[PDB]
């Protein structure tokens, strides 16, 4: 077994490691996931790559789940591997509110689903799983609040933040238009529009080929809405009517 | 490589080249004969004298692994102990959950499938033994089972195995073993055994030889001594 | 038995499993398979292209059912169909046990896919080379879910999988209507089944599932080659 | 990788064996010397920066109140096999009311040594030979005794030892300044100018660990003052 | 189930493993560290500030208990695993002894973890470096650095992570007894010691300070600021 | 002439390029190995396994050799490959038979049977650390409702119900006669079966076989239990189809 | 005895399409009260409320784990529980420690989620299904509220006339017994609203 | 090669590289020559020392009080499997109260030793053991090579240099039995002069033997109590 083994729990010559390199590439070409913030909510943007017209596409959302009643996360590769750290996720958020009467903490569930991945990534013998989590949700402590998670097990907290295709131009377009603790829901939403249309130029902005979700506190309760249709194809004409307002005052 | 690294693969015609090279390692070792007859099942193994500082009846290719069964092997030795090990234990298991001394058919066959489930997996090897077993019952009568490294038990009238395993059919081709007396088939296992021994290539040589069969009230057992010695001058004088 | 516990599956350099694509080529070269969605239920269709008419085509079954209201076909190797097909139906039962009340298709195809998942992610084992076609109905509605040796699932109304899988999807697409009865959906996975059969189908060459409110029950030759003669 | 931990050489060794021991010679310079008045060990701290606390570079440990050991190589693991060998002589002193003698304490030692593999035993064990050679300083009912504990498990009762990077030559050394006959205190002054003449770099109280065992007294390790008082006369 | 031997004895004894986990510190993050007379400070560049970021999250010093802290460099995830349980660690001691924890067998017993993953089977060791803060029960200031090849050895000051060999030659010519006395010459020696790792120099930074059992508190970024003025001022006079 | 080999996709069975798995498609070629033919047909309401006897040697006990077992009462197989591997399938057929009639109170359904040695043969097809069992087994029996029965398993295991097939090295030469017998004859008894069982092997392999030479096992609807054919029911049938 | 550690009284009637559920708020040791503000009636849906009687202890932790596995399931699936699916899931909850039993006997009551169909059922320490159009009523005042229930309830009631009807269970069936009562809540599940209402009960 | 990298594969030639390597471990090992009378059997070894200062580490093992080991190979797999022994043979006296047959504690040594050569990744123990013992049935002298083979003989040499004592045990095998004690000891003793070159002595202070008897239990005798054998001794050939 030793020579047809492969070995993908051991470190690398030069100190790095090829299997979450080679997953964070991966994720890469994946599909595009934007995490943004605002002062009365926070707001997620999910790019589905398949859309063929034999998609029966009933469901609510494809790479967006909810983690628990007061928690949403995007996720990015392989939807495999999405749906059962998804569910996992839900089971261990579960575990804590049995645990304590007291919805878990967005940083809490996030350290513990870091803590498995750098588990399964030191040892195991088994390929890590490529995906890339972003989480937003509501807590006492913080509320709102969205974290950006790695395959190597390693998360960060972040106003906004973006991961796909054309990552740097997005992060890009975000420090520069982002109004740090102005950021209202409608210019949030409209500067994930843009971000949108940007950041995956070919095959440009499409009502169906991106999902869009929300996430409010109101009256004490988190609420989260999946934007429908309509919705979105409201977003692309405000997007379309903005753009060629700026284009012909330029 | 690949296809001969270890028992859990085909070559790519769809061999296993690990128990060919057990299927070696068996027949490049000193030779084991085994006679049934009418009346007796008798087993001669040729033992190699490293030196003379060694006893007689040391490092023993003859074991007696039920109270009714025998056991000639070759190969390598500790793994043939290990082997009459799991054969007596088998036997144990037998007499314990029926109340009789085991048949040597279902012995047999046990035995075999056990060798052949060490054959399928990485984590072990394949037996670098043969071994034949030979019984007697006062329903059944003599048998004769043997066993290749592979795992295949099928009867025989007499077999050998070993170096000059072919050569020992050969020659004993001519007797009707299958309704002779076993006290003279005691010494025709004897002149076989003493030709196809090649005295240049070994020098030193020595005989394990036992029977067991119906003058034995169905028991294992080793030849008396005054029949070893008279079946060692009825071979020397058929050496010629 | 020891059991190898390093993954088979591991991530090339660009990421991609090239271990699940060779899964997905041994797919594509299994016997191919067609599903599609009606109004009001759905349909599977699946050719066994056996050897010379000595193999018995009555004696064996491709088309499966998992409970009185799913069932399924695959493409690929039968192999990995019989024991995903027994572990469904294990999981199905279970839930039943459980709940007291029938599978949902999306849930049993969550389970098949997390089955699938394990099987990719861990070690000694090897990934599944079928392609599974889930019908299902509940709650009054229709349900037809593509399952890939990936792991992955997806609602799709339309799908071929097999040989010239591509463009069995395109031509799905240009005779699928989005509000077509069970009547039209047979008659489109029939001429599907025909344009792509090589070779002059036959009534025990064509295997049926229908899944509806009525639950899911197989066509038996009779009024399979009944509706061959009335599609033409 | 390739080869096993299980694998011997075309001559008949394990090279992993081999490779401990070029790890030992890797290891910081250690001396131990026996006589009749009781054991002594020695060790060059390898300072490598004066900002590092010389209190916490320790390569001498207490077993027991009568026993004393110098480690050589993989520092870190060395320490769990002294935390073994401690539990263990308590564990004798439990069991049998009496300090436990030190070739018992090195033939237990030998024991968890070489106890490694990948699947040999339970998976909680050990992967790879431990990489510390070992000198036992002790008194016990047999007087004063010294063990050196190779990692390969072939244990050792040896007057005087000097093992580390300057090992060998050093050895052969105090070998030559060695006599059967030699006094306490003769021992720790020889074993003090060898370990100054083989030193890499110039020594002081900083870069030296002393310690002994007496017939009468119990494990004792040489302050800065006693080591600098022994030290001025060499 | 997993007991592949993946830390063995490379040719002449060297635990090439070990090497590739100090490559990966090297490759990591700066940390410092500093046992001033009263007070220890940690100092970690915060590179890639990349703004519209939480730092909180990824701040990579973390307190024990009340009165010991640590920053690592190397791994991110290991190093939040080892936190955990070092935690853990320390509020077993803390259980079983009612006593204050004590910064050496805390990182005595990190050692002993690492040392059993480099010897345990099917796992690698944890490829970080690791500067132990803290003060013993009679406040004495304790500062210890343990590497994943598990050996730990307590420094008056040391550096880890990038640039972690210049910055400890550096300190130790610039490390004086009386450079330590109060806690205002402490923080310019790290921030002067940072200042050559960081290009920022006060917003690509963060600094820890611990008291003698006072509460330690993470230094306030206008701190940080006017101290950076206060040490380029002193650079002006000299 | 440079016989390199791609890693470890021609070593253990895992995913090749194109789409196979070469140890389990080397298990074909292994049922080849064993030098032995075996063909199975099934009448209206009898099925009958016709197997030719290799005797290599004299000196072992061919009475003992006969490579034809009974699953149980009323099943008999016969195998093709490595005979260890055709003795440890044997086995495992059985002790599988009698657990399920233990655990269901009714002897066990051929097709059943089949099904489950053919689950797990392809249980040593997905894991990668045991040899896939290089032998093929094709058994009888008398189904209720259904009639004569025969099915065949396979190391890939892929099985199909089947008037008749085989397993040998020229089981292709055994496939082309029952295609041109049951492209010419339909209607079948049972003494027309046996001939037409006996006639497949007399073609395929052309060797005139002696009566000892081949071992021969029959289900019928008059007596369910599997039944070796002895000597003179062997040379019975042959001067019957030799007229 | 040990389902009347506590003490309780839980009961579940339905009306036209309406559903009516009331519990005892008082919690105790078996001799004196502790608590008159217990809470026994637990939200298991938007529409679907489970009353619990019995080991005050079990009583909790079921419902913990019960809404546990609720909202895993709520999750994974995406429809709020059927009240058939949730009195199963509960039942086999309950089912799971046959050799642990908890000391518990709930009640499940609610409405269809599309249909509106009232629903009501009852269990046992064991989880035993007991599905009855009336009424299902468990705890310590079970003959009590038996004797109560089977008279005072009809069928195709209003949600006034039903909150009457329970209201006037409670409080006729804890004032006859000593380790209930100490007030009521009382949740009635109309169509489109739920109105929880506390009972002028005698505290003593 | 592929062939020696592991214990589970198969040579070409029919042998199994790392049972080789152990059977030249064993070679390698210290020089033992063991032999028996017809009453008596006597282990003599050579205690090899890594340098001057070593004292000779001892190489004779006292397993139980009427058998007695030798060891010659891997010290560590050699005191593993003599305290397997001694378990067996303490569990004999245990259980039957009757001293452990020889023959059937270098059986069970052997079975012992089989499990590695079929385990994967699992070594054989380098080491061979001379058994020297008494029982019921007079002295008996085994020589259990790392090859999981046991070998029964009169007189067995091993460790390196070991051909001019097995010369000198084949000469005088004839006379070993009859022999008495102090004669025995003497033979075993040159027997162990001849396997060193002429240069070297056999020196008490490095010398150790083990030595079983009808009446005398196994008892091991170190420099100051192997002076007397070592009288009269013939100065090297």
């Amino acid at each position: 077994s030793r020579r047809y083994d492969s070995r993908t729990t051991i470190f690398s010559p030069e100190g790095r490691l090829y299997q979450v390199e080679y997953a964070m590439e991966a994720i890469g070409h994946a599909g595009t996931c934007l995490g943004i913030l605002a002062n009365d909510g926070v707001l997620l943007a999910a790019e589905r790559r398949n859309i063929h017209k034999l998609l029966d596409e009933v469901f609510f959302s494809e790479k967006i789940y909810k983690l628990n009643e007061d928690m949403a996360c995007s996720v990015a590769g392989i939807t495999s591997d999405a749906n059962v750290l998804t569910n996992e996720l839900r089971l261990i958020a579960q575990r804590y509110l049995l645990q304590y009467q007291e919805p878990i903490p967005c940083e809490q569930l996030v350290t513990a689903l870091c803590d498995i991945k750098q588990a399964y990534t030191q040892f195991g013998g088994k390929r890590p799983f490529g995906v890339s989590l972003l989480y937003i949700g509501w807590d006492k402590h913080y509320g709102f609040q969205l974290y950006q998670s790695d395959p190597s097990g390693n998360y960060g907290g972040w106003k906004a933040t973006c991961i796909g295709n054309n990552s740097a131009a997005a992060v890009s377009m975000l420090k520069q238009d982002y109004k740090e603790g102005e950021m209202t829901l409608k210019s949030a939403l409209a500067l994930a529009i843009k971000v949108l249309n940007k950041t995956m130029d070919v095959s440009k902005l499409s009502a169906e080929k991106v999902e869009i979700a929300t996430l409010t506190r109101e009256n004490g309760k988190t609420v989260i809405r999946v934007l429908k249709q309509k919705e979105v194809e409201q977003l692309i004409k405000k997007h379309e009517e903005e753009e060629a307002k700026a284009e012909r005052e330029k | 490589t690949g296809y001969d690294l270890s028992a859990s693969t085909f070559s790519p015609d769809g061999r296993v080249f690990q128990v060919e090279y057990a299927m070696k390692a068996v027949e490049n070792s000193s030779t084991a004969i085994g006679i049934r007859c009418k009346d007796g099942v008798v087993f001669g193994v040729e033992k190699l004298v490293l030196s003379k500082l060694y006893e007689e009846g040391s490092n023993k290719r003859l074991f007696n692994v039920d109270r009714h069964v025998g056991m000639a092997v070759a190969g390598l030795l500790a793994d043939a102990r290990s082997l009459a090990d799991i054969a007596r234990e088998e036997a144990s298991n037998f007499r314990s959950n029926f109340g009789y001394n085991i048949p040597l058919k279902h012995l047999a066959d046990r035995v075999a499938m056990y060798v052949h489930a060490y054959t399928l997996y990485s984590a072990v090897r394949p037996f670098g033994c043969s071994f034949m077993l030979g019984s007697y019952s006062v329903n059944d009568g003599a048998q004769l089972y043997m066993i290749d490294p592979s795992g295949v038990s099928y009867g025989y009238w007499g077999c050998a195995i070993g170096k000059a395993r072919q050569a020992a059919k050969t020659e004993i081709e001519k007797l009707q073993m299958k309704e002779m007396t076993c006290r003279d088939i005691v010494k025709e296992v004897a002149k076989i055994i003493y030709i196809v021994h090649d005295e240049v290539k070994d020098k030193a040589f020595e005989l394990e030889l036992s029977w067991v069969g119906e003058l034995t009230n169905g028991r294992h057992e080793i030849v008396p001594k005054d029949i070893r010695e008279e079946a060692e001058k009825y071979a020397k004088e058929s050496l010629k | 038995e020891r059991g190898y516990s390093f993954s088979l599956t591991t991530f090339s350099p660009s990421g991609k499993l090239v271990q699940i694509e060779y899964a997905l080529a041994a797919v594509a070269g299994g016997a191919p398979s067609v599903g599609i969605k009606a109004a009001n239920g759905v349909v599977l269709a699946t050719e066994k292209k056996q050897k010379s008419i000595l193999y018995d085509e009555r004696s064996v079954h491709k088309v499966e059912p998992i409970t009185k209201h799913i069932g399924l076909v695959y493409s690929g190797m039968g192999p990995d169909y019989r024991v995903l097909v027994h572990r469904a139906r294990k999981l199905a039962q279970q839930y039943y046990l459980v709940y007291q009340e029938p599978i949902p298709t999306a849930q049993l195809v969550q389970r098949v896919a997390s089955v699938m998942q394990e099987y990719t992610q861990s070690g000694g084992v090897r990934p599944f080379g079928v392609s599974l076609l889930i019908c299902g109905w509940n709650e009054g509605r229709p349900y037809l879910f593509q399952s890939d040796p990936s792991g992955a699932y997806f609602a799709w109304k339309a799908t071929a999988m097999g040989k010239n899988y591509v463009n069995g999807k395109t031509f799905l697409e240009k005779r699928y209507n989005e509000d077509l009865e069970l009547e039209d959906a047979i008659h489109t996975a029939i001429l599907t089944l025909k344009e792509s059969f090589e070779g002059q189908m036959t009534e025990d060459n064509i295997e049926v599932g229908i899944c509806n409110e009525a639950g899911f029950r197989r066509l038996t030759p009779t009024e399979v080659k009944d509706y061959l003669a009335a599609i033409a | 990788y390739d080869r096993g931990v299980n694998t011997f050489s075309p001559e008949g060794r394990l090279f992993q064996v081999e490779y401990a021991i070029e790890a030992i010679k890797l290891g910081s310079t250690a001396i131990g010397i026996q006589t009749s008045e009781g054991v002594c060990l020695a060790v060059e701290k390898r300072i490598t920066s004066p900002l590092m606390e010389p209190s916490s570079i320790e390569k001498i440990v207490e077993i027991d109140a009568h026993i004393g050991c110098a480690m050589s190589g993989l520092i870190a693991d060395a320490k769990t096999l002294i935390d073994k060998a401690r539990v263990e002589t308590q564990n004798h002193w439990f069991t049998y009311n009496e300090t436990m003698t030190v070739e018992s304490v090195t033939q237990a030692v030998s024991n968890l040594a070489l106890q490694f593999g990948e699947e040999d035993a339970d998976p909680g064990a050990m992967s790879r030979p431990f990489g510390v050679a070992l000198l036992f300083g002790g008194v016990d009912e047999k007087g004063p005794q010294l063990f050196h504990m190779d990692p390969s498990g072939t244990f050792v009762q040896c007057d005087a030892r000097a093992i580390g990077s300057a090992s060998e030559g050093a050895q052969s050394s105090l070998q030559e300044v060695y006599h059967k006959s030699m006094t306490l205190k003769e021992a720790i002054k020889s074993s003090l100018i060898i370990l100054k003449q083989v030193m890499e770099e110039k020594l002081n109280a900083t870069n030296i660990e002393l310690a002994t065992v007496q017939p009468g007294q119990n494990f004792h390790m040489f302050t800065k003052e006693e080591l600098e008082e022994v030290i001025k006369d060499i | 189930s997993y007991d592949r031997a993946i830390t063995v004895f490379s040719p002449d004894g060297h635990l090439f493993q070990v090497e590739y986990a100090q490559e990966a510190v090297k490759k990591g993050s700066t940390a410092v560290g500093v046992r001033g007379r009263d007070i220890v400070v940690l100092g970690v560049e915060k590179k890639s500030v990349a703004k519209l970021q939480d730092e909180r999250t990824v701040r990579k010093i973390c307190a024990l208990d009340d009165n010991v802290c640590m920053a690592f460099a190397g791994l991110t995830a290991d190093a939040r695993i080892v936190i955990n349980r070092a935690r853990v660690e320390c509020q077993s001691h803390r259980l079983t002894v009612e006593d204050p924890v004590t910064v050496e067998y805390i990182t005595r017993y990190i050692a002993s973890l690492k040392q059993r993953y480099t010897q345990s089977n099917g796992r690698r060791p944890f490829g970080i470096s690791a500067l132990i803060v803290g003060f013993d029960f009679d406040g004495t200031p304790r500062l210890y650095q343990t590497d994943p090849s598990g050996t730990y050895h307590a420094w008056k000051a040391n550096a880890i992570g990038r640039g972690a060999k210049s910055v400890r030659e550096f300190l130790e010519k610039n490390y004086t007894d009386e450079a330590i006395e109060t806690d205002d010459l402490t923080i310019k020696l790290v921030i002067k010691a940072l200042l050559e790792v960081v290009q920022s120099g006060g917003k690509n930074i963060e600094l820890a300070v611990m008291r003698r059992d006072q509460s330690l508190k993470i230094l306030n970024p206008e701190e940080i600021e006017k101290y950076v003025a206060e040490i380029e001022k002193e650079k002006e006079e000299n | 002439s440079r016989g390199s080999s791609a890693g470890f996709d021609r070593h253990i069975t895992i995913f090749s390029p194109e789409g196979r798995l070469y140890q389990v498609e080397y298990a074909f070629k292994a049922i080849n190995q064993g030098g032995l033919t075996s063909v199975a047909v099934r009448g209206k309401d009898c099925a009958v396994i016709v197997t030719q006897k290799k005797v290599p040697d004299k000196l072992l006990d061919s009475s003992t050799v006969t490579h034809l077992f009974k699953i149980t009462e009323n099943i008999g197989c016969v195998m093709t490959g490595m005979t260890a591997d055709s003795r440890s399938q044997v086995q495992r057929a059985r002790y599988e038979a009698a657990n399920w009639k233990y655990k269901y109170g009714y002897e066990i359904p051929v097709d059943m049977l089949c099904k489950r040695i053919a689950d797990i043969s392809q249980v040593y097809t997905q894991n990668a650390e045991m040899r896939p069992l290089g032998c093929c087994m094709i058994l009888i029996g008398i189904d209720e409702e259904q009639g004569p029965q025969v099915y065949k398993c396979d190391p890939a295991g892929y099985y199909c119900g089947f008037k008749a097939t085989a397993a040998g090295v020229k089981q292709t030469e055994s496939t082309s006669f029952l295609e041109k017998k049951v492209k010419k004859k339909f209607d079948w008894t049972f003494e027309q079966t046996v001939e037409t069982a006996i006639t497949c092997l007399s073609t395929v392999l052309s060797i005139d076989f002696k009566p000892s030479e081949i071992e021969v096992g029959v289900v019928t609807v008059e007596n369910p239990k599997f039944r070796i054919l002895t000597e003179a029911e062997i040379d019975a049938h042959l001067v019957a189809l030799a007229e | 005895s040990i389902m009347s550690y506590n003490g309780g009284a839980v009961m579940a009637m339905k009306g036209k399409n309406c559903v009516a559920i009331a519990a005892d708020r008082r919690f105790g040791i078996q001799a004196q009260m502790v608590t008159t503000d217990f809470q026994k009636i637990f939200p298991m849906g938007d529409r679907l409320y489970i009353g619990l009687a019995g080991l005050a202890t079990d009583v909790q932790t079921v419902a913990q784990r019960l809404k546990f596995r609720l909202n895993l399931y709520e999750l994974k699936e995406g429809r709020q529980i059927k009240p058939y699916t949730l009195m199963s899931m509960v039942a086999n909850l309950l089912y799971e420690k046959r050799f642990g039993p908890y000391y518990t006997e709930p009640v499940i009551a609610g409405l269809d989620p599309k249909t509106f169909k009232p629903f009501i059922c009852s269990l046992d320490l064991i989880g035993c299904p007991m599905v009855t159009d009336d009424f299902v009523v468990s705890g310590t005042c079970a003959e009590q509220m038996y004797g109560m229930c089977e008279s005072l309830w009809e069928p195709n009631m209003d949600p006034d006339h039903l909150f009457e009807t329970i209201s006037q269970a409670m409080l006729n069936a804890v004032d006859r017994d000593a380790v209930s009562g100490m007030g009521v809540i009382v949740h009635i599940i109309e169509k489109d609203k739920i109105t929880t209402r506390t009972l002028k009960a005698r505290m003593d | 090669n592929q062939y020696d990298n592991d214990v589970t594969v198969w040579s070409p030639q029919g042998r199994i590289h790392q049972i080789e390597y152990a059977m030249e471990a064993v070679k390698q090992g210290s020089a033992t020559v063991g032999l028996k009378s017809k009453t008596h059997a006597v282990l003599v070894a050579l205690k090899r020392a890594q340098s001057e200062l070593a004292a000779h580490q001892k190489k004779i093992l006292h397993v139980d009080n009427h058998i007695g080991i030798s060891i010659a190979g891997l010290t560590a797999d050699a005191r593993l499997l003599c305290n397997f022994m001694r378990q067996e043979c303490l569990d004999s006296r245990f259980v039957f109260d009757r001293p452990l047959p020889v023959s059937r504690l270098v059986s069970l040594i052997g079975s012992k030793t089989q499990i590695p050569t079929q385990r994967y990744g699992r070594r054989p123990y380098g080491v061979g053991l001379l058994i020297a013992g008494y029982d019921d049935m007079g002295p008996h002298i085994f020589q259990t090579c790392p090859s999981a083979n046991y070998f029964d003989c009169r007189a067995m040499s091993i460790g390196a240099r070991s051909q001019s004592a097995r010369t000198y045990l084949e000469r005088h095998m004839s006379e070993f039995m009859e022999c008495n004690l102090n004669e025995l000891v003497k033979h075993g003793l040159r027997a162990l002069r001849e396997t060193l070159p002429a240069e070297q002595d056999l020196t008490t202070k490095n010398v150790s033997i083990g030595i079983v008897g009808k009446d005398l239990e196994f008892t091991i005798y170190d420099d100051d109590d192997v002076s007397p054998f070592l009288e009269g001794l013939e100065e090297r050939p």
